[PDB]
């Protein structure tokens, strides 16, 4: 009734970030209790005043999800150009990838809301700029929406839009 | 509505990519597009010109919305100059 | 054999796997199957068995060929699911 996930550990900050992303993975696999237990384990109140690191981890999650260049399954390791199953002028498939990334961002916002770290989110330095986490999510999702929209325009007038 | 901790706190220093300015920034791009629409306009037909004016009007509407939201985000207690 | 009748931009393509195969016979077979009621996701072999098939693996010298195989099969399979 409770499942707790983990993801590859590169750094300590990367490890806590990947543990949060794995709690997201549990959320995606329909497990509220496991994700909530992992969020309780990774975050607990020991006096509450702003710190940059929680915002940093959520922001790096979002930056990875938006700046991702597919490499995972062989067609994505071939999305990385060596196409024989890589990206070779197809509209619906990449629309589906955009759909799944929209799914990922939406489920991540929902996961954070249902675990309750949203109220603990704060303003973080980014490229030297202090930014609100929720508005940062808005901006990244609007970039993804722009990608979806260009894909739609391709699907509507391919030769025109692709040219 | 989803992006609210309690009701949210407006930190005036906040630069969305669509709020970016400069030559590649949205502002110069929309200015040049305005100019191009205007250059087309005398040579455009009547309905062509009509579609031009509604499209350009909507674009300027959105840009002014951007600036107004920026202004409402900005505070002045120390940052009146920004 | 049905796929073999189709045409391909060989040795790297320049077309959409989805839209380009509509004029090909095999996709028409797919719509006929759908009209008769056959689900492409379940009755059209998974990409595993597709690439297991030798007839399907004899024309992979066109990267676009096998790519388009995969793209179209997955796309319409998922439209079925």
């Amino acid at each position: 009734a409770v499942v707790k996930d983990s993801r590859p550990d590169q750094i300590a900050h990367d490890d806590k970030t990947k543990h949060l992303k794995a709690a997201f993975l549990r959320y995606c696999r329909k497990d509220i209790l496991g994700a909530q237990s992992m969020v309780d384990s990774l975050f607990s109140d020991s006096d509450m005043e702003p710190d940059d690191e929680l915002d940093l981890a959520v922001n790096q999650i979002s930056v990875d999800l938006i700046d991702d260049y597919p490499a995972s399954d062989p067609r994505w390791a071939e999305s990385v150009p060596e196409e024989a199953a890589g990206f070779s002028n197809t509209s619906l498939i990449l629309l589906h990838q955009l759909e799944d990334k929209m799914k990922a961002h939406s489920f991540f916002v929902d996961f954070l809301h249902q675990v309750g770290l949203f109220s603990r989110l704060s303003t973080c330095q980014t490229k030297g700029m202090l930014v609100a986490t929720r508005l940062l999510l808005s901006e990244h999702a609007e970039k993804l929406s722009a990608a979806i929209v260009l894909k739609n325009h391709h699907a509507k007038l391919p030769v025109l839009v692709n040219s | 509505s989803l992006y609210k901790n309690e009701s949210g706190i407006q930190e005036p220093e906040h630069v969305p990519w669509t709020a970016s300015s400069g030559t590649a920034g949205i502002r110069s791009v929309v200015t040049r597009q305005h100019g191009i629409i205007l250059k087309v306009y005398p040579q455009a037909d009547s309905g062509l010109r009509t579609i031009l004016i509604e499209q350009l009007a909507a674009l300027l509407n959105y840009l002014l919305d951007d600036y107004v939201t920026q202004l409402k985000s900005i505070d002045k207690l120390a940052n009146e100059e920004r | 054999k049905a796929i073999k009748r189709d045409e391909w931009s060989a040795t790297d393509g320049k077309d959409d796997p989805i839209e380009a195969t509509k004029d090909s016979i095999f996709v028409k077979v797919l719509q006929n199957l759908l009209n008769k009621g056959i689900e492409l996701k379940g009755y059209l072999p998974k990409a595993e068995t597709l690439l297991q098939s030798e007839e399907l693996n004899s024309l992979k010298t066109n990267s676009y060929f096998e790519f388009s195989l995969k793209a179209n099969y997955e796309c319409y399979m998922k439209m079925q699911s």
